[PDB]
RNA sequence: UCUGGUGACUAUAGCAAGGAGGUCACACCUGUUCCCAUGCCGAACACAGAAGUUAAGCUCCUUAGCGUCGAUGGUAGUCGAACUUACGUUCCGCUAGAGUAGAACGUUGCCAGGC
RNA sequence: UUUGGCACCUCGAUGUCGGCUCAUCGCAUCCUGGGGCUGUAGUCGGUCCCAAGGGUUGGGCUGUUCGCCCAUUAAAGCGGU
RNA sequence: UGGGGCGGUCGCCUCCUAAAAGGUAACGGAGGCGCUCAAAGGUUCCCUCAGAAUGGUUGGAAAUCAUUCAUAGAGUGUAAA
RNA sequence: GAUUAUUGGAGGUAGAGCACUGUUUGGACGAGGGGCCGGUUACCGAAUUCAGACAAACUCCGAAUGCCAAUUAAUUUAACUUGGGAGUCAGAACAUGGGUGAUAAGGUCCGUGUUCGAAAGGGAAACAGCCCAGACCACCAGCUAAGGUCCCAAAAUAUAUGUUAAGUGGAAAAGGAUGUGGCGUUGCCCAGACAACUAGGAUGUUGGCUUAGAAGCAGCCAUCAUUUAAAGAGUGCGUAAUAGCUCACUAGUCGAGUGACACUGCGCCGAAAAUGUACCGGGGCUAAACAUAUUACCGAAGCUGUGGAUUGUCCUUUGGACA
């Protein structure tokens, strides 16, 4: 359910997924974030999803922010049909990430309770991940 | 089925001599909408803004201000 | 507060940069008022253990060759992928 | 001042830039070789085809 | 040989702030008779003046305050090669953008008066 | 083991669905369970091993691979073949 | 014409795909044209930005009016560059 | 005509990265509809001060490409021009470079490659879709190019040195455990590292809301002195409650090792599917897997032995002298 309000363009190329993130990649607004560790499309389902379980566990609790946002529509065929006869219609939206790149932060609780709340929301990406601190030195 | 096949027949434009070529007294030296590059010495502006020679002599592309183009002509030989 | 160093010298490549790294070492630079630009190499632990001492704003009397230089980190590039230091500025305060 | 470069891998496969650069070379089959006196200029040839020659001073 | 006209250079040359100033200059200033003029208006343009004035413009001197410039080093990326087509790796060339230190309150041509 | 692509032979022809007859490569198994472990009292449920070792029905109803009832039985896959 | 049919199409202009020049395909992604203009042409010349706040009879809060910052963010007959 | 170095431009190239912007996002701030009496507030909208995304339909830069100049060097005697004669337009197919579109396509562009068809071949099981070839052309030259080296079947039984252990070889995958170790670690203890040993297990204290009492446990602690070298308004196992032993502690015994990194290269379920095994072709093997070398040389349209072609340049000897 994060999706644009408008685009200018419905039907865009698709991100190009080598390389690594070109930024946000430093925990800067709680304690605690979950830092990916390869590269795949995140589709906002399942940012939502990683988002209501790892809520529920805090209890209201903390605070928790979301650094990535779908930008861009995909689009697929909606039956298996013919090759071309141009671009099908809007699916569903995605962000890419990279490794590097922070996914969600927490603050406002424990550490333990913090790890195990990014433990839960990491079993629903399609990622590998890590948890991790704020940088200091 | 869609509305997407059209497009327009491009047109050849950018540079048609070098800097530092030597060209006759009449030649195009860019073809260009607008003026990406503006006329120096010698050099005379189409009104289809090509940029063309006025005499023959060395082409030398230059700067105008902090950030414009231009392109002159010199008569040396 | 008391770092050593190596200078490293002419143009190091992009493969003994990366095998300097798989040691523990660091390249560095030292510039400011007293000295030219000096290319020199630390060693990453006793960085890490000066600086956990010293604080991330502090000074260091680290030594070029003969000479000490009190001195301050200017910024730092940092490998957040594997966090390590990859790259540091010293700027000589005086 | 001399330069002994003899052509070892062959040009079956390679790029057509980098086959121009054998035969600007003076090179013909494999396993021949020519003499050429030393200029930055034949260095530059030397360095766009180096997988493919061998090259020593005499 | 200080200004002032007038040219050349990518704002390193600009904005802002603070302080000084004046008939060889320079402007505000005073007016509408006349040339001329405002889709109304001597505001502007134009003309005739020269009582006032350094306040403002302008000049000169201080600031790095905002803009502008900006290395060294180290990274992205990439030509070629070798592994292998791993969301790659390795070797060798070219080295960015950003950001740091730092620059910078302009040099220079011609002319005439003042000298 | 319905779609995509073809086109990668076959317009100088590779016989299409059911059914019968005969199998069997030969496999995530209905029965026996042969065994066994548990959020298994026997009776179940569920899982594991084992198995294609051996077994795996006669009828009423159709247009055909689809189905649906009657009456049994220890019981009524998987289709490339 | 990712068999053919049905549907959708013949030309021109502008972007994007398009990878230092230029060129570049698809039933790939977006838009226009099939004119207009007696000044919206020429020319000496002349003369020469909105918006934003600000605060005002009007006040759509803003129409016109006034001060200062405002990039051609305004404006440019017509789509985009 | 060319082909290959330095110097100059053009594109504002893209890859990257954000130079106003245009759009899209999670920052944090007082005013306006408004909640109300024309405002008091909330939420909104808009405005000013952190961090992201496109910049396929963007702005500040610039690998390689391309255009060109040299009164500038190695290469090709070919160039461009005119004329005669064509084939080809499924021209494709495997190959990216980058990209579109269903990321199969054994479908669409494009920048080089390989065959190419006539270049056949020869060492990529054998394959006009890696190493090698263009051709004088043969021929018992014998010696090279590599892709190479039990049996096949040129060619290291091929060793030597120090690290490997799936038939990986000769099949990748999401989580879960203990893997060769390993240094870069980091930080744990003769008052004896993890020891395990077993000897202390409490208490006014559930004190409180006391919740089906609950006195480790409806769930909120109010989470206070201890006994002792040592122990919790009891780590905890539990528990309808107790039964609570230790994992909260140390003198009896007492030795050499411990927790987090990062992973780093290489191990442990997938590998459940059917005429026919199984990918060096493959049987057979641990070399016939990592890192180093190391001489061996094999080896073919490569050198050097023989030879009946022709072309070019030279002399002009028209020899085939060299090519």
């Amino acid at each position: 359910m994060l999706l644009p309000k408008r685009v200018k363009y419905r039907r865009q190329h698709r991100p190009k997924t080598t390389g690594r993130s070109k930024g946000g990649n430093y925990v800067t607004f709680g304690e605690f974030g979950l830092q990916a560790t390869t590269t795949s499309w995140i589709t906002s389902r399942q940012i939502e999803s990683a988002r209501i379980a790892m809520t529920r566990y805090m209890k209201r609790g903390g605070k928790v922010w979301i650094k990535i946002f779908p930008h861009t529509p995909y689009t697929k065929k909606p039956l298996e049909v013919r090759m071309g006869a141009g671009k099908g219609a809007v699916e569903g939206w995605i962000a890419v990430v990279k490794p590097g790149r922070i996914l969600f932060e927490v603050a406002g609780v424990s550490e333990e309770v913090a790890r195990e709340a990014l433990r839960l929301a990491s079993h629903k990406l399609p990622v590998k991940t890590k948890f991790v601190k704020r940088e200091e030195l | 089925s869609t509305k997407n096949g059209r497009d327009s027949e491009s047109k050849r434009l950018g540079a048609k001599r070098a800097d530092g070529q030597f060209v006759t007294g009449g030649s195009i030296l860019y073809r260009q909408r607008g003026t990406k590059i503006y006329p120096g010495e010698n050099v005379g502006r189409g009104g289809d803004d090509t940029l063309f020679a006025k005499i023959d002599g060395v082409v030398k592309f230059e700067r105008k201000g902090r950030d414009k183009k231009q392109v002159s002509v010199y008569a040396v030989a | 507060a008391s770092l050593k160093s190596i200078i490293r010298q002419g143009k190091q490549t992009r493969s003994d940069l990366k095998q300097l790294r798989k040691s523990g070492k660091v390249p560095a630079v030292v510039y400011g008022y007293g000295t030219k630009n000096v290319s020199v190499k630390v060693d990453e632990v006793e960085f890490i253990k000066v600086i956990r001492e010293v604080g991330r704003n502090g000074v260091i009397e680290l030594g070029v060759g003969s000479k000490t230089i009190k001195v301050m980190v200017a910024d730092y590039q940092f490998d957040p992928l594997k966090n390590q230091i990859t790259h540091i500025d010293f700027l000589a305060i005086n | 001042a001399k330069l002994q470069i003899t052509l070892t891998r062959s040009v079956i496969g390679r790029p057509e830039t980098q086959r121009k650069t054998v035969e600007a070379l003076g090179l013909k089959k494999t396993n021949s070789s020519v003499v050429v006196e030393d200029n930055p200029a034949i260095r530059g040839q030397i360095n766009k085809v180096k997988h493919l020659v061998t090259v020593e001073e005499k």
